[PDB]
């Protein structure tokens, strides 16, 4: 389970040479944006009931044969499990933004998740949707440009941090698939 | 089933990261990597084992069990190869009494005390028909190691709050003691013995040593006995407007 | 891989929780060393051919027995993979102090490694004589900064504890 | 009993005794707010039925 | 476990008897008033919810020091788990009402409790009051004369359902004392 | 308690090692962080009746339903009950600025409350509504410094998320 | 009552003579005396509601392990008697500022006392720290003059050593 | 366990009093010269392995007849059990070392250690001897007034840090008595 200091010295132990002067600034380029990073995870952590419960229930409002009879997410104990479901991605998605490497997403949570779904009945075409729903509202947050709940922070560019995240939900979509 | 102890003055269960690695087709299981693969195995040999304090001339006999649990990743597979071991039975079953080795299947592959002589005596039944090994794999092929534990985490004293009996959680709490306890200090002598075939209960002291940190550990003792009396008929009335009703 | 961030991604993992106030108060501490043990990991990897060198000659120095024949290093061919495997610690070390925690050190240069020395009659006394050799000729004021030393000796004296 | 959701928005006012953990409770229970122990007043034991009428 | 009629056939067992028409009369009473004890015991658990908050909420208020810093109903931590405990002995004293014998009771709830509450700090005279008082909500459930929630019974005495129950509550302050 | 020290030793102590070179870099992060979690602590110490009369009335402004027969707050013990329910609230907040991570306000305000406040009927929706009406009263040059409006505001949607 | 007054007659009557000179100098000193100790004793008899109160919880705010179980302030009726004990004291000491000694005192509080709050299981110390609190509340400008307070403060200390 | 902030918390809650202005100079001045506690802690750890074997090997030299058969530490099995053994005794007052508080050694370590110990006949009177060797070796290193291993730390006093993990051997050393 690693993290982005622990990717560039498993990329040099393959060619088993010190880690130099020469790649060192791509780390020194992490350390900048370090409270950058860790205002940006502060937002989705805050936000992240709401951020749920407006993904799912959007889900509902797209897609309305969801709670047909022989839905996926017809009855109350189905209704609480995507729900708990949501608040899992949105956790290791979370996990991956403040380590800054995907390994933390890929490993614990994105291992046959396609095909538990398969074997559970669990349509894919919805919850690509309902991961590209808290997609874009996870970029609002990041980036201050939400309708409610402007949050303070200081002035600068936060939009390189805004599509580093927009990948791990690239990540998700891929897998699930 | 709220159980106000559990995850808030205690730690988080270990184990492997998920159940749904095993239908994952390319892998076996998230990989973990030999960081966090043997600190994983250190809370295995701590919980089987007590805190027997294994040297490294004991582990080279358990160097096939730990080899085949990193690439079948089921805990509940290393749980039987360690119960199965050499050092398993030279710990707790050489040396002690019959209801001992019993007591501490209960204590380091189910986490709680057996409730019962009835259901105590059934583990007896088993060992005359196919000795140890009969009593370890009926442990752990039951219905409540498959509804607590699982091929995932390992099996640890989980404080339920909504035990099938109130004995219950008495002698889980003597079973297990404080961290620095292991279970060879009786010279055999199974502790739960008297009071499993009689039906009493337990010391309160014995009890309140093995509590987490933050739960009154020991006050409400009345400088009177500790145990109830069977044999005693209070008489408790309810006050109603005219006298006072014995309804008894 | 024993990092800092990866301890309080696993500690929230386990209980189920998102990550909190104190999670990120910690991340905020491996920004303060980074300029210290950042570069002393950049120190060591242009130094590295005077201080490996400087090492293995002088591990012979206390340890003289090692020459003779029946002993580790009795011809030219075993001295030449004895600078192999003090070339693959000092490019261990340096690993750690990029990642901050112990994790290339301990699951790549430490699990095993109790194993192998005993079997094949290695001494690990004369790997204990040379990496602490590379303590006590380290100074701080003219070589490298303040912090940059305390963090460097912090972990050539970890592997001294793993191996003893 | 008043409904007390029909009247407009800002009518119905209450107000607690005092905004504070240590004064409605204390570790004992002699508490002047909470519970039973609100008859352990040294005051009003007596009161003003002489108002009214011999009825 | 026993019920009311396996509770019979062990005092037999002491003088290896047959259970005759002498013993029998007590058991040919107990099936003829046996609509009378399902007609009392879906007036306790319809009304349960209501019976335990009113008892752990009103052993408060005759007692504010178990709310204090220091008493042991203080956190949610602490309060959830006495209204559990509620729970759990009305329960008991619900299928015992319904064998008509406090074996279940006596082994599974009440032994050993004593220890488990002078081990964990839990004050046994106000959890005896929490029990005095749900017995009291029990026998005006049983014999119609609770002052809200008329329930539509049949007409005849209770009276001997209402001691019997309140007998059982007896048990739990006895075993805790 | 889960703070930034007592979750760097319980995965010490679950592994079996010493304090390692990661975690002196954690309490690193507990030097830095601190002065905007103190001044924002002290700042609530010396200020609290005026933030929990305002909490309380917003309550009962909004929902004016709650003095009906068998309602929550129904005569002025409850109502009493109510104002000290968000004293003790915030005083966990006052709790977790000094401890530095959100330890005290699940173990003593958070861990029950689903099971306390479903059974006693004392709505979520109002005790969210007092909570979330001091979020935004934080004025960020006004009340407290820029970073100290972060790490105060960082708790009270903490609670909000965990009752909702 | 041992007073000024009962002190200097029975001394007068066990020798079996009249009152002299020095027993009547023994009353002047009750006059010049009685000015400061009869304002403590108004102030105390005004204020006492508020005054016990305050020290009732002082026991409690020192020692919360009486609620647990088994414990003198269990429930309601032990910390009503609890604080009746408190105003049992504070109304013995009302009555020693007037008469002069530590008569009422001595016959009502302190004898007898030892063996009921052991018979009884009432931990003595907690009888001593809701007297110790008051002892050390008051102000001795603010509350009463400065020989009020030297009068006030000394029955309350003679009470503290006789229970210690 | 609680740690130095932690244990300021639970006395102002049995008050139920915020942590005002009073007590925050006793925990600004916890981390004034708090680089001097992990500036410090590192002065153990980094010589624990020379340490635990340095302290039962003074063990031997004052008590001889412990290598004797019938003595505790005679065979080797029972050897390598003591040299581990007090592995973990210096474990646990490292950690309450850098979290200022006694609660982690106290109910992870001292509970219950002496009445195992005369349960296995370990003789606590020669084991406290073995405490207080590396409680004089611990205090040195921090002082930095060692012979060998003059580790090079900056110029003030840790006076105070040197009597506050006495205080810590101290406790162990008082348990087993
Ligand atoms: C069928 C019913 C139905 C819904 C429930 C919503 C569901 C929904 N909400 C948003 C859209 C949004 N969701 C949020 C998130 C929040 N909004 C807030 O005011 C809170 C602060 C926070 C949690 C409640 C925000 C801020 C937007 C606006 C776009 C954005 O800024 O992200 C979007 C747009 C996503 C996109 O297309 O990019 C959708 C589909 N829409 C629907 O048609
Ligand atoms: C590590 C990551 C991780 C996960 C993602 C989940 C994955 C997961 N989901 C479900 C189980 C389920 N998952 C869903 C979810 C959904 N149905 C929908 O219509 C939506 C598209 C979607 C939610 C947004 C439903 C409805 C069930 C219940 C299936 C059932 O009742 O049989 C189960 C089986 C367990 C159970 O049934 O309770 C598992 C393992 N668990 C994990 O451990
Ligand atoms: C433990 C918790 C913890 C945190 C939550 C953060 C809190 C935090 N964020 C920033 C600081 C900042 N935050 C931003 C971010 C933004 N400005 C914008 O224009 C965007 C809207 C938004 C992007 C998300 C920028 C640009 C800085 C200043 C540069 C920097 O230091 O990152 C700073 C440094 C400036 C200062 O000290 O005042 C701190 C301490 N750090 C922590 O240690
Ligand atoms: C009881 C039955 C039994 C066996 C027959 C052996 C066989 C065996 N070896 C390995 C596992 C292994 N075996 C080797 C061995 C070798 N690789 C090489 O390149 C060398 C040629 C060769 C040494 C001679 C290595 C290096 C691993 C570990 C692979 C890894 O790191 O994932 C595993 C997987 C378990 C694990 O993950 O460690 C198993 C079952 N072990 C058993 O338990
Ligand atoms: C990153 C790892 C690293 C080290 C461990 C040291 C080790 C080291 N020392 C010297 C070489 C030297 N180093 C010193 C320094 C000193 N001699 C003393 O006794 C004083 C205490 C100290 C002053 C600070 C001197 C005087 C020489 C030249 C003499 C010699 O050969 O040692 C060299 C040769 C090239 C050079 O000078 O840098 C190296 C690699 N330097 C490193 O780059
Ligand atoms: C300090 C606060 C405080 C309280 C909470 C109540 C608590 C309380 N409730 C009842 C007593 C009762 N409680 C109930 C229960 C109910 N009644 C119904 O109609 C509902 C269905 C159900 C939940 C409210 C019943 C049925 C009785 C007894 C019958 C009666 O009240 O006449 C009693 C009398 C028991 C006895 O006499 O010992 C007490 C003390 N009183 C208090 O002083
Ligand atoms: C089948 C039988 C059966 C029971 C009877 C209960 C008995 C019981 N109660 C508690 C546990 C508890 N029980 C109480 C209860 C109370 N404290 C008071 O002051 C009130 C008087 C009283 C509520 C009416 C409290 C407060 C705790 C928690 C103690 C703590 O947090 O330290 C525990 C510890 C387990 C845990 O919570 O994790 C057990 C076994 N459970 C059972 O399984
Ligand atoms: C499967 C679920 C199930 C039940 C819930 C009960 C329902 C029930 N109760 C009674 C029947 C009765 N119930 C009562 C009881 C009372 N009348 C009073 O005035 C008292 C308040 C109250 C005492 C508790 C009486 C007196 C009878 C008639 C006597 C009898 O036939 O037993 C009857 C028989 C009369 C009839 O058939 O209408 C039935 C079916 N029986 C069941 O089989
Ligand atoms: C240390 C942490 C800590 C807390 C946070 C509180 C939490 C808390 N509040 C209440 C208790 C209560 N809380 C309220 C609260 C309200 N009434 C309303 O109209 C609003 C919804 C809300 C104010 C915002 C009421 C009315 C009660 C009394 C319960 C009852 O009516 O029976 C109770 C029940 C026991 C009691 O009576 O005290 C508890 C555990 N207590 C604690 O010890
Ligand atoms: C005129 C002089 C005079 C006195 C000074 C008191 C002295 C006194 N106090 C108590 C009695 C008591 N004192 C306490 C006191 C406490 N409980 C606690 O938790 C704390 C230790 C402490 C509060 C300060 C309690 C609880 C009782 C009652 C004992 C009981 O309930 O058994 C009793 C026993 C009789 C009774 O039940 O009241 C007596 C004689 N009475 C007098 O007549
Ligand atoms: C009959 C016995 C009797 C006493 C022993 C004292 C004790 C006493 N002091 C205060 C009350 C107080 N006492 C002080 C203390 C002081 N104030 C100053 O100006 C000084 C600097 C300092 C003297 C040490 C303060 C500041 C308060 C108000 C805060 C509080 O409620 O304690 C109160 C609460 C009532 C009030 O004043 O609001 C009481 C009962 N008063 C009495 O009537
Ligand atoms: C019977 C046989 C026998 C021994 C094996 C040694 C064991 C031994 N060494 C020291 C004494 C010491 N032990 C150390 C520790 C160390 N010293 C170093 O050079 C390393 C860096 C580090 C690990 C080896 C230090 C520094 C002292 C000197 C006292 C001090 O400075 O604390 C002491 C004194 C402790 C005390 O006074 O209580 C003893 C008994 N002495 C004996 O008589
Ligand atoms: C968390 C704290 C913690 C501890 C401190 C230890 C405590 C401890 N030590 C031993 C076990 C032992 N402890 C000693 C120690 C000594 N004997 C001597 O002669 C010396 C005076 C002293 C230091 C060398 C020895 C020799 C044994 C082995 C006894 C045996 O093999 O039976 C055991 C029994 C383990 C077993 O074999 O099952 C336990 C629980 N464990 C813990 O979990
Ligand atoms: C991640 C790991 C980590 C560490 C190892 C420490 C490293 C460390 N120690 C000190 C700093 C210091 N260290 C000492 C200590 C001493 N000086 C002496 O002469 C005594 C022998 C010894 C007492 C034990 C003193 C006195 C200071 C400076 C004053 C202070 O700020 O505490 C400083 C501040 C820089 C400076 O003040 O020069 C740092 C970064 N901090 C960390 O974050």
């Amino acid at each position: 389970m690693l993290d982005a200091f622990s990717r560039v010295v498993v990329n040099s132990d393959a060619k088993a040479a010190y880690v130099g002067g020469s790649d060192l600034q791509a780390l020194k380029s992490f350390i900048a944006d370090g409270n950058k990073r860790l205002d940006a995870v502060n937002s989705i952590v805050s936000n992240a009931s709401c951020m749920v419960s407006d993904a799912v229930s959007g889900m509902i409002c797209e897609n309305p044969g969801l709670i047909s009879p022989g839905g996926n997410c017809y009855t109350n104990r189905r209704m609480a499990a995507c729900l708990r479901d949501g608040e899992i991605i949105l956790r290791y998605v979370s996990y991956a933004l403040l380590a800054g490497d995907a390994s933390v997403l890929e490993d614990r949570c994105l291992n046959g998740l396609k095909e538990t779904y398969i074997a559970l009945g669990v349509p894919t075409n919805s919850s690509i949707r309902a991961v590209s729903i808290m997609k874009a509202q996870a970029v609002a947050f990041i980036t201050n440009t939400a309708t409610e709940r402007k949050m303070s922070f200081a002035a600068g560019d936060c939009t390189s941090l805004a599509s580093e995240v927009a990948s791990y939900f690239d990540r998700v979509g891929a897998a699930i698939s | 089933a709220f159980s106000s102890i559990q995850n808030v003055l205690t730690d988080a269960p270990l184990g492997t990261p998920s159940a749904m690695g095993f239908l994952d087709e390319r892998t076996e299981k998230p990989l973990m990597g030999p960081s966090e693969m043997d600190e994983l195995v250190y809370a295995v040999y701590k919980q089987v084992f007590g805190n027997a304090h294994i040297m490294e001339s004991e582990r080279a006999e358990l160097r096939d069990a730990e080899s085949l649990f990193r690439y079948l990743r089921d805990v509940r597979e290393f749980v039987r190869a360690l119960a199965k071991s050499n050092a398993y039975t030279s710990r707790f079953l050489q040396g002690n009494q019959q209801y001992r080795f019993f007591e501490l299947n209960f204590k380091h592959l189910l986490g709680r005390g057996p409730r019962s002589l009835e259901e105590m005596a059934s583990h007896s039944a088993l060992y005359a028909e196919g000795g140890f090994e009969a009593v370890i794999d009926a442990i752990l092929d039951s219905d409540e190691y498959a509804q607590e534990f699982g091929s995932t985490v390992v099996p640890y004293c989980r404080f339920k709050g909504e035990y099938p009996t109130n004995e219950e959680f008495n002698r889980m709490l003597v079973l297990k003691g404080a961290n620095s306890t292991s279970d060879k200090a009786g010279k055999g002598r199974s502790k739960l013995c008297y009071s499993i075939a009689a039906g009493c209960s337990q010391n309160w002291l014995s009890m309140s040593k093995a509590l987490p940190f933050g739960t009154e550990k020991g006050t409400g003792f009345n400088l009177i006995s500790s145990s109830r009396n069977p044999a005693a008929r209070p008489r408790i009335g309810t006050k109603i407007p005219g006298g006072v009703v014995f309804s008894s | 891989m024993k990092s800092v961030i990866t301890t309080v991604v696993s500690a929230a993992d386990a209980a189920g929780r998102f990550p909190s106030n104190s999670d990120l108060e910690s991340i905020q501490g491996n920004i303060q060393r980074s300029a210290a043990r950042l570069e002393a990991a950049e120190k060591l990897a242009g130094n590295h051919e005077a201080v490996v060198k400087e090492a293995g000659d002088a591990c012979f120095a206390k340890y003289a027995y090692l020459k003779n024949p029946g002993e580790a290093g009795e011809n030219q061919e075993k001295i030449n993979k004895c600078y192999r495997d003090v070339d693959h610690y000092m490019r261990l070390v340096n690993y750690c102090l990029v990642v901050g925690g112990t994790g290339p050190l301990d699951e790549w240069g430490i699990a095993g490694a109790r194993e192998v020395y005993r079997t094949l009659n290695l001494p690990t006394s004369a790997y204990v004589a040379s990496i602490a050799y590379t303590r006590d000729r380290l100074c701080v004021p003219r070589d490298m900064s303040a912090q940059a030393g305390v963090e460097f000796s912090a972990y050539l004296d970890y592997l001294i504890n793993a191996l003893s | 009993f008043v409904d007390y959701q029909i009247f407009a928005p800002g009518t119905v006012k209450v107000s607690p005794d005092s905004v504070n953990a240590n004064e409605l409770n204390p570790v004992s229970g002699m508490s002047k707010y909470i519970g039973k122990t609100q008859k352990l007043v040294g005051d009003q034991g007596i009161s003003d039925r002489s108002d009214k009428l011999p009825m």
